[PDB]
RNA sequence: ACGAAUCUCUUUGCCUUUUGGCUUAGAUCAAGUGUAGUAUCUGUUCUUU
RNA sequence: GUAUGUCUAAAGUUAUGCUCUUAUUUACUAACAA
């Protein structure tokens, strides 16, 4: 499900470069991080939760045996 | 018979269950829906047991309450293709001596198609090797072999029972009638000869079409050409008004009954082919561990049984037609 | 025959076995000691061994009496001939 | 020598198929075929159907039943597989009849030896397999035993190894005992019972040791 | 009192068994109802080709 | 409390509304049960009858138990009373081993029986507002005595 | 070899023995609040003028003839 | 002869090693060699019983 | 060729009709060769 984030980012530099490349010729050297970064974290609160059921059950299973 | 009671009320739930379930599935697979390709074998397989238990629930009804057909029908039926036969002056079909320059030939083609089995196929079963073995002797032995096959026609009235699988286009599964090779070939040679002995007599007239030696689209386009051609089709000036009536004969082999059948042959051809064709189509049918004796229906799955449809065919359309109008049709019987 | 009947006439018969030929409580520790003759509850001890000896080397007996494979098959033909 | 099924019954061979259908039960005729070195899946199973089967009939027909017979001819035209179950007889025969009414020791000896072999051998490779095990197991018990007593014999007294135990809750019986369910308590005095009983046992105990 | 049950399909131990055990129903003997039409049908069509024999031969002599 | 007085399969059992009990089913045998000390109160007239797959009870006493046989149960609840019994009707198709009433209950009227028979009917039932002590009594009840439960 | 059902897991077992206290996924709070109650040419022709069974119900043997040819 | 006990057999009663699931019968029935082993064959001779 | 399953991996628990010789079959097996 995390196409969606990569989905996303890849969305995000195609709208940003094609306006920090207005003037400016292709290349690799725009920065510009935000909004994906944005993405990134959201894609971390959403599994947040997860991955604390998920991890939490498998260490309980490393240390009480499973059910 | 508490317990007997019990087991045949738990089984009717489960059997209950068991059919819903296939009716369910099969309607899911024409949906095209997500389904286990294991899944649909079993439902294909259910479905074919269903199937088998529905048909020969058929013939026992047909049994237990006699046939569909009414006498004084049958006896109509009888009178009205004596009528087109005597109208056409259609002189039987003999059984086959060895006088034929043809008979090789004819052998040749039922072993070709045969053939044409198993030439793509390169991996083959028991069965399969054992009708190409038969097939190579056959080549061998020409002579004989007819010999062998004039010999079984005049006296083999009782078969080796045919095995049935459902090959499965998933809206319809499509039932494939498997006969064992050595009636097989019999099968093929008398097929060839009664195609080739009913179309040098002018049996089948024009109007049926699957036969014609043209192709289904061309006979489409002919039909086209037909309809058009005819003499002022298109007015609508003088309350001029077509009406073209397409309709499927539903369970038009499926519902041949042998003894009409047998002696609507022996019109046409020498009384013996006519015993041997109604004697096939009186075989068992197994299928999966369960058979039954085919006492009323024909098996499309026999290799001449396409004729013997195609014959019933006629007597369809000529009580469809009457005399008049299907003698209009066919033409004059010389021309 | 139930099991009712079979056990009343298995209790006739080793009556038949048996015309061949003190009571102390405790009520604070609720222990019933009846205390009775030794050599009686040996005579039951080698009788109710002897019964069930005898029981014992009868089916062996009929084991030894004789459309099939194997030991069971020869017993599971002879569970359908029966009927 | 690989070759395409058929020929002809002898005695031996339909015997064999019948002692099959007695075994495997009449729908699983691969297997009986298999038994077969000739003959073919459907071969047999036709056989069986046509002439083996005790459930039909080759006795003569009554004059009575003749008149059926003829009469259903003349009324069902060679639908004889039909015939034949009105008859309630098996069809090749009952044409015959109605036809009437109108005017090498080796190979065959090796598939008897195997195909006894295989229908008294009635279990999956897993069965066998065990079995083969438990035999393997006993003897292996017996050597160590053999080597034990041995060292006995010799002055070295060596324990039995415990079995391998599979997991970290795995019994072992000889420990203590297993589970147990005490019985229901005293109504009747068990004192003296309990004494006798222990001494027996520890008798039986000694007995053992000096056996 | 229930029979052993024994099938003719799956021998789990594979204990041969006799034949009648093994295969039965003994039921096809019915042949009675089942023939009342065949009779009219059969009969109906015999009949219905001798009008058309004598009728083919009578007109063929005209 | 353990009540056990049931020889086989205690496979229907039944809370009374305003009485507080239970009546349960065996094979045959449907006693009915006083649940405040965890005692028995009434054997009933079950002697004959089928396997009792269900039992709701009514309202107003009217016990219900449904029969494997197919035979529709009656019972007074107080009592013990069979005072009906009835053989159903299976659907024209079915084999008469599936006229089984595999399910019943009651409304909060008591005047509508509802019984999910294995014919995959349910069917409904009306107490009769036509009957009288004299036009349809019961089955003339009579204490068996015959080494029995009563 | 391999066997029928016949004295199923009781889950007397399952009662003594002890917590796993895994959180498995549908054990997560759905739905917390419950709800509550308020409380000429035509003469010339041959012929001129419920069942309780699935495998025999009309919708059974009208859809095997659909779905075989 | 009656009563009892012991033994053997026969008749019945008891089933006393006495079929422990489901699926599409769950599916499909082959073209092999030499080398070795293993077993099984059969002959083969002689010995003595 | 594998799943898989066993095995080993070192320290001493204090008691007084047959035997024979062969040649042939068939079967099964064989990550051995063709
Ligand atoms: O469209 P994508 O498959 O995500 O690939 C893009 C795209 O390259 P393509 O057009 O060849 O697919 C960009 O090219 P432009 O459309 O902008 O011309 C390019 O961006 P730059 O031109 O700014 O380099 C970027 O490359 P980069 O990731 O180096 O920025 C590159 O992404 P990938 O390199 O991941 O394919």
């Amino acid at each position: 499900k995390v196409m969606h984030q990569i989905r996303a980012c890849k969305d995000l530099k195609h709208i940003i470069y094609y306006k920090f490349n207005k003037n400016l010729g292709k290349g690799p050297g725009c920065g510009f991080w935000q909004p994906a970064w944005r993405v990134w974290l959201n894609f971390l609160r959403g599994t947040i939760p997860l991955l604390e059921r998920y991890i939490g059950n498998l260490i309980t299973r490393q240390f009480e045996g499973r059910s | 018979a508490p317990i007997k009671k019990i087991i045949e009320r738990y089984i009717k739930s489960k059997a209950d269950a068991w059919v819903s379930a296939a009716h369910y599935n099969r309607e899911r697979i024409k949906r095209g829906a997500h389904v286990e390709k294991t899944m649909v074998k079993k439902n294909l397989g259910r479905l074919t047991r269903l199937w088998i238990k529905n048909e020969q629930e058929r013939q026992r009804q047909i049994q237990k309450n006699g046939p569909e057909i009414t006498p004084e029908e049958a006896t109509t039926i009888f009178s009205v293709m004596v009528e087109w036969l005597e109208s056409r002056s259609f002189s039987p079909i003999p059984f086959p001596p060895l006088t034929y320059k043809n008979d090789t030939k004819i052998l040749v083609l039922a072993l070709e198609d045969l053939k044409d089995v198993y030439a793509s196929k390169v991996r083959l079963n028991a069965s399969e090797r054992e009708e190409l073995a038969l097939i190579e002797e056959a080549y061998d032995n020409p002579h004989d072999t007819l010999n062998r096959i004039k010999k079984y026609l005049l006296t083999q009235r009782v078969f080796k029972p045919v095995d049935i699988t459902m090959m499965e286009n998933y809206q319809n599964i499509s039932p494939v009638y498997s006969v064992d090779p050595l009636e097989k070939i019999t099968d093929a040679y008398l097929d060839q000869y009664l195609w080739y002995e009913a179309d040098q007599r002018k049996l089948f007239p024009n109007w049926i079409k699957p036969s014609d030696s043209e192709i289904p689209p061309l006979l489409v386009y002919k039909w086209t050409q037909g309809i058009n051609n005819l003499s002022e089709i298109w007015d609508v000036s003088r309350g001029q008004s077509a009406v073209l009536l397409e309709t499927t004969l539903g369970e038009m082999a499926e519902k041949i009954d042998f003894t009409l059948l047998n002696r609507l042959l022996r019109l046409i051809v020498d009384p013996n082919i006519a015993d041997y064709i109604t004697a096939k189509n009186n075989v068992v049918i197994n299928f999966k561990d369960m058979s039954h004796v085919n006492k009323y229906g024909l098996i499309r799955g026999l290799k001449f049984a396409s004729f013997i449809f195609q014959y019933y065919g006629l007597v369809i359309d000529l009580l469809l037609l009457g005399q008049e109008r299907a003698t209009d049709l066919a033409g004059p019987a010389n021309n | 025959i139930s099991y009712d009947q079979l056990a009343k006439l298995s209790y006739e018969k080793t009556l038949r076995n048996l015309a061949t030929q003190k009571v102390q409580k405790d009520t604070k520790t609720g222990k019933i000691t009846i205390a009775d003759d030794d050599k009686l509850v040996n005579k039951l001890a080698v009788s109710l061994q002897s019964e069930s000896k005898k029981r014992y080397e009868a089916r062996k007996r009929q084991m030894q009496n004789a459309s099939f494979i194997n030991d069971k098959n020869k017993q599971f033909n002879e569970k359908l001939s029966r009927e | 020598p690989i070759y395409v099924k058929g020929g002809v019954w002898t005695n031996v061979e339909d015997q064999i198929l019948k002692a099959a259908v007695q075994k495997y039960g009449t729908h699983q005729w691969s297997k009986v075929a298999s038994l077969l070195q000739k003959k073919t899946a459907r071969q047999s199973e036709l056989r069986w159907n046509e002439y083996l089967n005790p459930k039909l009939n080759f006795t003569e027909f009554s004059k009575e039943e003749d008149a059926q017979l003829l009469d259903l001819a003349r009324e069902l035209p060679n639908q004889w597989r039909t015939i034949a179950d009105m008859m309630a007889r098996p069809a090749q025969v009952c044409v015959e009849r109605y036809n009437r009414l109108l005017e090498l020791e080796d190979e065959e000896k090796e598939m008897l030896a195997e195909a006894r072999a295989r229908l008294l051998n009635t279990q999956g490779k897993k069965a066998t397999r065990k079995i083969r095990e438990r035999m393997l197991e006993e003897s292996k018990r017996i050597a160590e035993l053999q080597k034990r007593r041995e060292l006995k014999q010799a002055g070295i007294n060596v324990a039995i190894k415990k079995p391998k135990k599979k997991y970290g809750t795995d019994i072992d019986y000889n420990e203590d005992i297993v589970y147990e369910q005490a019985p229901m308590p005293g109504i009747y005095d068990t004192s003296t019972e309990d004494r006798q009983i222990k001494k027996k046992f520890e008798q039986f105990e000694r007995k053992v040791n000096r056996k | 009192k229930i029979p052993a049950a024994v099938s003719n399909w799956k021998n789990p131990n594979g204990y041969t068994v006799a034949l009648e055990r093994r295969v039965g129903k003994a039921l096809d003997n019915e042949n009675n109802t089942i023939n009342d039409g065949f009779m009219k049908l059969s009969e109906a069509l015999e009949n219905a080709d001798k009008k058309a024999r004598q009728e083919i031969r009578s007109k063929m002599e005209l | 409390k353990v009540l056990t007085h049931h020889k086989r399969s205690v496979r229907a059992t039944a809370l009374h509304p305003k009485e507080f009990s239970v009546a349960s089913a065996c094979t045959d045998d449907i006693r009915s049960w006083g649940l405040a000390e965890g005692s028995l109160l009434t054997n009933f007239e079950s002697e004959k009858t089928g396997i009792i797959n269900t039992l709701s009870i009514n309202q107003d006493d009217v016990l219900f138990a449904g029969g494997d046989n197919g035979v529709l149960s009656f019972y007074d609840y107080k009592s013990g009373h069979k005072y009906q019994s009835l053989a159903t009707r299976e659907m024209v198709g079915s084999l008469e081993g599936e006229r089984s009433v595999l399910c019943s209950t009651f409304d909060k009227t008591g005047l509508r029986l509802i019984t999910g028979e294995a014919d995959k009917s349910i069917k409904i039932w009306k107490q009769d507002e036509t009957a009288t002590k004299e036009s349809e009594p019961g089955l003339a009840w009579n204490p068996n005595l015959s080494a029995k439960r009563f | 070899s391999h066997r029928p059902q016949l004295e199923a897991r009781s889950g007397a077992k399952a009662a003594a023995y002890t917590p796993t206290g895994i959180e498995h996924a549908r054990l997560l709070p759905g739905h917390t609040t419950l709800k509550y109650r308020k409380f000429s040419w035509r003469k010339g022709t041959a012929f001129g003028r419920y069942i309780n069974d699935m495998t025999k119900s009309e919708y059974h043997q009208e859809f095997l003839h659909k779905h075989v040819r």
